[PDB]
């Protein structure tokens, strides 16, 4: 497996935990 | 045809009773549309028949919008937490899905909001990990 490639899949969907940190 | 016809209308009654809630925080007026329908609304998206038709029309947009934050930095109503993360779970969810929509950012947030529910965060937590199988096929 490339885990390198899998993460980059991983941050398409999840993102990076930044997109609502707004909030707090 | 009609399960189109009725997964488009499903959305579009999603999107309208989101917009009008956050149209109503901005105003100061009650924004009660997500509570008053959110059990009727998730026991349609439930619909096995239906599934298929509403993840192909977006559905995740709008299950994503509802799950997001209001326009002043507040939450929605725990029970439109607690249910539409339920909705979420039942549903054949795939990468492509998830990329398109964004919903995993959501759940994402869920699972790590210090002020969420010990409750919620683990199914959120519980969701994040399921679907990070679509990861790894």
């Amino acid at each position: 497996i490339d885990y390198g490639d899998r993460d980059s899949l991983f941050f398409e969907i999840f993102g990076t935990g930044e997109e609502y940190r707004y909030v707090l | 045809g009609t399960v189109l016809e009725i997964s488009r209308s499903l959305k579009k009654r999603m999107q309208d009773i989101l917009k009008k809630d956050n149209a109503n925080n901005l105003e100061g007026r009650p924004a009660t549309g997500k509570i008053e329908n959110v059990e009727e609304i998730s026991d349609i998206l439930m619909s096995k028949a239906l599934q298929e038709s509403l993840l192909d029309e977006g559905i995740l947009d709008e299950i994503k919008g509802w799950l997001e934050p209001l326009p002043d930095k507040s939450m929605p109503n725990i029970k439109i937490r607690k249910r539409l993360l339920d909705v979420l779970k039942t549903m054949k969810i795939h990468k492509e899905h998830l990329v398109t929509s964004g919903v995993g950012k959501i759940v994402y947030f869920y699972s790590i909001n210090p002020k969420e529910s010990k409750e919620v965060r683990a199914s959120a937590k519980a969701l994040v990990q399921k679907w990070t199988n679509e990861v790894f096929k």
